[PDB]
């Protein structure tokens, strides 16, 4: 799925 | 006369280390490799997975010397620790290379202690870079070698011909347990950064960019009409970011980082997922396909083990302006709920005498007395908890 | 200053491909690797065991884009496929070399996607040349080397110190089914005869000389009182076959084709059995202690299961001018006896309608029907016989 | 311009072999030619031991029939010779003390009978033992591809030279994870040069006791080195009593070279035949010490009893007489004199071998204890 | 005997 | 299918 | 056995 | 571990 930095 | 690889490893040989640790869970033995990074300082890299819950530490070196080891950081995200050897007396350690230049098809030594038989080195090759997807959430940016690697190895140095560090052997893809040819290693750069932050903190300073974003399929590729196949795809930025402040909008694809291409985003993430806060660095982006460079800067992202060391599975800080240590969240089954421990919890105190913070808590752990008491609050209740 | 293998596979990995392949038996999804053969065209060379039964196919580069791709020609006997990239744009090929100059020593390159982590690069040498025996029917006269090769290297190249194709990689052995340092390639001189045969006509024009004989081994030299210890021992030669017709006597020890000489028979009969119908070659021959070189040409060479997939034990063909399937011989006992078929029967017709040769035959069985009718007849009866 | 092992190989290849050998059972295994007219095939013990029928197949094809020379399992070495040998090519060995960690090496074998199979690796690590705490071990370990079949083959460095012979690998599932031992060329070189000179080893020992050296008994005993042998004891009339050697003493050196650990030095020595002088390199209280020393071994003295003769061909008197000995079940004790035997006097030892080169059944003694005349009686 | 990768 | 050593 | 070419 | 030589 979606990924933070 | 031959070509041979023992001038370059009787120089090396020395600075690979074996690690023996005796811990408990249930008492247990196990033990992995660990490479010199400071000869005058004492200080072993090695895996966190081969200090985790570790209560002694016994450090062999080539030639037989045993020492002992105290812990200095732990980074479980990206599988990194760091140790340093209580007494260092004429060590020699091993000097690093920068593993962006790495290229696959360059020749590659592995130096472990494999089984516990002791210092051995064993021959490969780059396979492959920027290999990931074995654990998502960790900061993944392995090599890949056919050079053997087993239980043991862990921690243990991965070098080039010219006997720099490239590489800590991590793990291997061995459905039986024993290598079939695929073995991955952290890249240098990354425990040199990593490492370097351990030496002044004792922790990771966590820093963020602020950007949301998944993998660059060649489906998603056509989807967006991008012409790169791979990279980084910008869903959302967040605000006040420093990459909102440099000016990236969604939709846009990275490429590069400091020049360097991105293999996957995956790589993308642990590469400065691993810089330490404020690096400055540039990037390769692709909008309506056209390349754009931008510089950037990073910014705080303001995030129990890594201060009990054992009892995990809950996140603990400092409190406000000197309001104690505030417990975050905790997970269930963990040693966490061993001891009566909640998400919101704040230990002011522990055996009459305050606690303002975590250098002030473990002011009171260096004391290490028979019984332990907790004094800690839960909303405006205020109990005491006991341990051993 | 270091030695390095990343120049030359900088140019030659582009060339090796990634596959998924899509298929249905209990459906299943497979997963390999493939080899540009032709640029332009987009030829794709792989394992015929690779992509079997395959409804989808779709080929995904280094870089990351994927196509579509259709198979073309299959060779089981040999365990060569072939398949077409839709809509080729920018791909490379790579050269091959002659793989009848290898030699045991030579360092090898494998390439290859194991377990769906991506291209991975891998080392070895030569370790031996001219094997077979793991499925004795197969045509195989295998290199094999140490090269790391695991699950999904197959239909990889095998390549030399300057990234020229010198063999596909198959299959490994491994009790385990991690790899041990034992894979086998096809030589890339048996893949550029039968690539180049499915380009022509998208399948094997299967030529035979016309000898029979089994290998030579330490004991029958003894015997014969030849002075070679490994060759193609005649054992006999067919009557009207082109090698008959160039003077070779039964009990003649083959040792070389083409200069080249012969490690065994089931080497040579691999090496052959890829070799289109009418191809000039020279043979190396010790009769009595002389030495005969002769030069040849071709010929041409029927179960019930070569008709229907399932059906052994009753072989059958054409009779007369259309005048009907005749069943020549029947084994008891097998799927064809089962439901009925005699020896001796003339398949007249099926499903109201006339079969008078294998061709109108099978204009009923590809039109697929439920339950199938034949109108055979036993001599002067008039018989009916039922399928499915 | 490639590189290649193909040369060096094309020189080597004929000279390892391929070993068939047959509750019965049939095994495979792998060898390499010593001499090359004699026809001496050295092998790991373990391939040809309970061997009924010993097949040899060359790089050829060329079958032959072998039969048994030596065989020492305490180290797994094995010496079988070919029987009429015909154009055979000898290996080139070499000292395998020169080897170091890092050199290149190459493997030959037969894994899984396939054929002669060459593999490539480097020089893992030296002086590797503890697999089999009693078996004589001093491996080279290295990385190169070794399986189930590649046992008695030929480990070479890069000039083709031979500096092992491929044993056993570390697998927990039986097959090669980077992880192949291999007995050093210099213990094949004592072990089958002695199966050649006596059929069997001429084992030798020093007569002292001792356990490794940590780095947590260098602390306790003020020594400096962290690896070695600690002499806990020495036997009495030993080499090393006869020496001087003293308890509490720590071996750092054999020879000039130095030692890794106690059993890498305990295998090698076990390889040595018996009155092989050397030097030790010793270390006794912060003094180095240098050492020479003669192995020995663990008139006619049959069956443990010590007798010369007596008088003036007065028969043979008994000298000597270890108790719980064969000695000890005929009962003849220290003293005791011989007149004759089996109604045949007996002068000298002369008289009494010509009667035991008679070999009979039963043996009768016409002995004479203190002022007794006894007979006694054996076999 | 062999497997098939 | 997976070792971390 | 034999096989056939 | 405590054999002889």
């Amino acid at each position: 799925c979606y990924y933070k930095i | 006369q031959m070509p041979s690889l023992a001038p370059m490893l009787e120089k090396v040989m020395p600075s690979v280390v074996s690690i023996n640790v005796e811990g408990s869970t249930q008492k247990f033995m196990a033990l992995g490799s660990g490479v010199i990074i400071d000869a005058d300082k004492g200080y072993v890299v090695t895996n966190n997975h081969v200090v985790d819950n570790a209560t002694v530490i016994k450090v062999q070196l080539s030639d037989g010397r045993k020492f002992d080891a105290k812990m200095v950081g732990k980074d479980p995200r990206s599988d990194i620790a760091l140790i340093q050897i209580q007494n260092p007396k004429n060590l020699t350690a091993i000097k690093m290379a920068d593993s962006d230049a790495l290229r696959v098809g360059d020749y590659t030594v592995a130096i472990g202690n494999p089984f516990g038989l002791g210092e051995t080195v064993t021959s490969g090759i780059v396979s492959a870079l920027g290999r990931s997807g074995l654990n998502a959430e960790n900061y993944e940016n392995f090599i890949q070698t056919d050079a053997a690697i087993n239980r043991g190895n862990a921690g243990g140095a991965l070098v080039n011909l010219n006997g720099e560090l490239i590489g800590i052997n991590t793990a291997i893809l061995a459905p039986d347990g024993g290598n079939i040819g695929i073995g991955f290693a952290i890249p240098s750069n990354m425990v040199k950064n990593l490492t370097s932050q351990m030496v002044e903190y004792g922790q990771v300073k966590r820093g963020e960019l602020g950007i949301m974003g998944t993998e660059l399929n060649s489906e998603l590729a056509k989807a967006m009409k991008v012409d790169a196949q791979r990279g980084a795809f910008v869903s959302q930025v967040l605000p006040n970011s420093s990459a909102a402040k440099a000016g990236i909008k969604a939709g846009d694809v990275i490429t590069s980082l400091n020049g360097k291409p991105i293999s996957s985003f995956a790589a993308l993430r642990a590469q400065v997922g691993t810089m330490p806060v404020g690096s400055k660095l540039t990037l390769g982006l692709l909008r309506d396909g056209k390349q754009v460079n931008v510089n950037l800067e990073l910014q705080q992202s303001s995030q129990s083990s890594s201060i009990f060391n054992g009892i995990e599975g809950a996140e603990m800080s400092n409190k406000g302006k000197d309001q104690g240590v505030v417990v975050n969240n905790v997970k269930t089954g963990t040693p966490a709920a061993q001891i009566g421990l909640k998400k919101g919890d704040v230990i002011i105190g522990a055996n009459q005498q305050a606690v303002k913070n975590i250098a002030e808590l473990r002011k009171v752990l260096d004391s290490k007395p028979s019984v332990l008491a907790l004094n800690i609050q839960r909303g405006d209740s205020t109990i005491y908890l006991l341990m051993q």
